[PDB]
């Protein structure tokens, strides 16, 4: 900055996770299963989570075998907190598995006050002619999780994971999913 | 006499092959209840659990052959008197997630046969259980959790005297396993879908029966405060607008005794019921014989001016909805000596010369 | 060894053991089976059964005369 | 799609054939005692009772094929150090009568 | 059983050992190829045994008597021969499999292939001593490495 | 910024170094031997260090002769310190050798509050047909160290060095290493 680059593309919002309400001050985290569309908060912290249903998410949930790059944009709001009093940071971690033994594939570290953005990507690639069935016992294939940590949940209000397929993306096969409930984005007045 | 054992042909990695006798690997016994309803799971098990407790010629070859380049043929030898009829649908899906929907809509995508026992003595169809490669194995499909599902989409129009059984014969034929892979090219020559456009009930009588199925197919099919999803239907909703030659496959689900003549046409939602000039539009008449059960409507590029939207807002009424519908109109009247509705199942097989425009942000809902 | 026949014989073992010894073992599956041609067929089975909801392995010896409906559990024990 | 089921190749009366893997139909386990004598029956069963409790590639083909024009190969993979040795004899006879002699001669 | 998820070293106490080439192959997530083993006799010629080798998955128990349904390779050694090369072609593997697996996965739920080594008859000899046998994956022909391993941290499966 | 570029690749975390606990306020530093995977803190300061075992690190430790580019991502956390009270800075220095006489190959200088990231690269290149045996007496070959300085260790909690091979990377030869202990990343709740 101060002059920006140029964002261009259509990224659809998949998964929001609002942070637990007052007086909960302790450090906390959440995990977005990027492929299977699930949001498991750590411990017994009452995060307020929603999974929306844009076409990207419906494909990622129903498609069995997947291949190629998906671009993510993690947005962070944002409580109305005086800039000089801000001490909140956000550590994120891409992971293959959610087991203790597995390592991170990427770490990011953000301490921008109020709000932040974080574009990254990663290639789903798998054994079966370049395709990956997420979490299949076959070949011990695994997903991609996105562990995210709010060091100060009083100041960080919510995470938000937007996604987009690169044009190289390819799926095959169907999974029988249950009926998806109609959760809608409550836009801010 | 002695021989060198290392150099024998015991590392034979051939696929399973031979006649249909020597490639059979399981038979399965489905029970059809005397009084079964629509949307009714008859069988639902993993495709590898089919082969448990079996002793056919290729059963041990199937389990132990590391690679199989051939497709799986399944044939179903179920029959019933022409008097009655129903519609069964066997269907293979690459996996599951807990508490799943078994609505015909959800299932049919991917690989399926649909048949009416009343008309067709038997019905066979081949498929590849690994949809993104030339090969597969028994160990692949056991751990991948490939799921076979038989469903009754329309009940018996006239119930049989006793319960019935459908014998499925699982074999391995010697066709090449070709993969079906969806991708984000804007222009594609053949985008298969197997999208269940809907079951059309027409009651017996005299009234103007008209049924609209919207061609804004994307964003799933409805439920309670919920919606269902195939992959291919979710895939087409990646794009905002689209067009192409649409290849429907309309199927009889009632018995041969319930007779009716059906006009199909493309047209827009504003047209009311009790508008008596549907045959001004270009249309296609569909009479079924006793034996015929299946008929393919195609609608060329001259039926559509522009592309239309994949999804529409749920709250748009028929009055202000500028995407095309597929009308299905009774040309005469639904008749028969026996009581029962004239059921009819439409299935968008695929779009030829598909052209997908733009990039859908998405809508969230289903019907229009 | 036809796995379907062996599954039925393994269930018969657990059922006969339950009858004979007033137990409630829950059959899970067969692990191993040996057929030995004798006066009829003798089967040596290794199988999983739940005791108090706890999976355990058992060996069973089952004698079958295929020309009669004769099936006899000869012995049943944990491995 | 439908097909005429009467005209399929389900009345295939071929013999069993292929590689040595796909024609194997049973394996048998003979126990040779640490201290065995001469004139000592190790195994003695009917040739059909060999195939009981078996699950190899040609086991079901073998049982169900009405005619077999091929021979039966049997191979025995037993070994011992050059230091020692014995003499085994496997042998097939078309039948029996009660309380039979199992002398090598017979 | 010897697992073909070879990557991430071999075990020790609360530790693991590493070659370079084995650490190198674990750079990739999934892989495949013609595997060229080199099985060697380590005991004396007097201890005699016949060994079947085959690719297969972990679920198969011991006292499952039909290993020769699978395609396999028999290995008898003469007095003078000491070394024998098993090759397993591309037709033995459907897809690629993972280079590393989590240590706590049991044999029941482990979808990568193993290399089984099964005694075809029985281990024998006039003199006492075990029948030792050393297997060494020499190399992978037509190697195809997919993806990019984040890593796992552990060894055996 | 505010709109970011796009991170893409798999970087595996190699070496963490937490900073000495209270009341230690003085300026301090640490050195990551990037190739041989060792973490020597300066003086007698009790830093809490760990070396993890992703495939990159195991190759770098066992491979004798190496060639080509490795991309590093140095992340810095991050104590919960009010942004207007932050005075902590981070000087880093690539070096060939750790002797006083040798000069730096690169210096970076960061004073971003809370947290920071720093991507750079460097080419290992050596005498023996473009290959470098790290720290061999032969040809007086040398490693690459990464000296890092926390001016305020109360505010800087920890360093973290993630790494990735460029596709041009090449090794040869093996070194007999001792058994690597199984240290695992303790992920933040």
């Amino acid at each position: 900055g101060p002059v920006c680059a140029e964002a261009s593309d259509v990224y659809s919002p998949c998964m929001i996770a609002s942070t637990p309400p007052a007086p909960f001050s302790d450090v906390t985290a959440v995990t977005f299963d990027l492929i299977n569309g699930k949001i498991t908060p750590v411990g017994d912290d009452n995060w307020n989570t929603h999974i929306y249903n844009p076409p990207i998410m419906n494909v990622l949930r129903t498609a069995a075998w997947k291949s190629g790059t998906i671009h993510v944009q993690l947005n962070v709001r944002g409580a109305g907190v005086k800039r000089a009093d801000w001490d909140g940071q956000v550590f994120v971690y891409l992971r293959q598995s959610m087991n203790p033994e597995s390592y991170d594939a990427r770490t990011f570290v953000i301490s921008q006050p109020g709000s932040a953005m974080l574009n990254f990507s990663f290639d789903i690639i798998g054994p079966n002619s370049g395709f990956e069935f997420a979490e299949s016992p076959w070949a011990n294939q695994t997903t991609w999780y996105l562990e995210c940590v709010a060091t100060n949940p009083r100041q960080i209000q919510q995470f938000e994971v937007n996604m987009r397929f690169d044009p190289n993306f390819r799926v095959a096969g169907n999974i029988l999913m249950p009926p998806f409930p109609l959760s809608t984005e409550t836009p801010p007045l | 006499m002695e021989q060198n054992l290392f150099a024998l042909s015991l590392d034979d990695t051939s696929s399973v092959r031979g006649s249909l006798l020597d490639t059979k690997f399981a038979q399965t016994r489905v029970l059809l209840s005397k009084a079964m309803a629509g949307g009714d799971v008859l069988l639902d098990e993993y495709l590898y659990d089919v082969v448990n407790g079996q002793d056919f010629r290729a059963t041990v070859a199937f389990l132990r052959t590391h690679v199989i380049t051939g497709k799986i043929k399944v044939t179903a030898t179920t029959n019933i008197s022409d008097n009655s009829g129903c519609c069964l649908m066997l269907a293979i899906n690459s996996g599951v997630r807990g508490k799943y929907s078994t609505d015909v809509y959800t299932i049919c995508s991917q690989d399926s046969m649909t048949w009416n026992p009343g008309c067709k003595k038997n019905f066979s169809f081949t498929f590849n259980p690994n949809p993104c490669g030339d090969s597969w194995s028994a160990e692949m499909i056991s751990r991948s959790r490939v799921r076979m599902t038989v469903i009754c989409v329309s009940g018996w129009t006239l119930s049989p005297t006793t319960d019935v059984i459908a014998k499925l014969d699982w074999s391995i034929v010697n066709e090449k396993c070709e993969p079906t892979i969806y991708h984000l090219a804007d222009c594609q020559n053949w985008l298969p879908l197997n999208r269940w456009m809907g079951k059309l009930t027409f009651p017996q009588g005299v009234t103007s029966e008209v049924r609209r199925m919207p061609l804004s197919i994307g964003g799933g099919a409805g439920a309670t405060q919920a919606f269902l999803a195939n992959m291919p239907n979710s895939w087409i909703s990646m794009w905002r607008y689209f067009r192409g030659e649409l290849h429907f496959e309309v199927t009889k689900m009632s018995s041969p005794y319930i007779k009716a003549t059906v006009t199909f046409l493309i047209a827009f939602g504003n047209l009311s019921d009790a508008f008596g000039f549907y045959e001004s539009f270009p249309h296609r008449i569909v009479q079924f014989a006793e034996v015929e059960e299946k008929c393919t409507l195609v609608f060329s590029q001259q039926e559509f001016v522009t592309a239309w939207s994949t999804q529409v807002n749920p709250r748009t009424t028929l009055e202000a909805d500028g995407c095309p519908y597929l009308y299905a109109i009774i040309h005469d009247s639904t008749t028969g000596t026996i009581s029962g509705d004239f059921n009819l199942g439409v299935k968008l097989v695929g779009i030829k010369d598909f052209c997908g425009i733009g990039s859908n942000p998405g809508i969230d809902g289903s019907r229009l | 060894e036809n796995s379907l026949e062996i599954e039925e014989l393994a269930r018969f073992a657990v059922d006969e053991h339950n009858k004979k010894e007033n137990a409630l073992l829950e059959f899970v599956r067969v692990v191993k089976a040996k057929e030995q041609v004798v006066a009829g067929t003798m089967y040596y089975l290794t199988l999983e059964a739940k005791d108090g909801g706890k999976k355990k392995l058992y060996e069973a010896k089952v004698w079958v005369k295929p020309w009669e409906n004769f099936k006899e559990l000869q012995e049943f024990k944990p491995v």
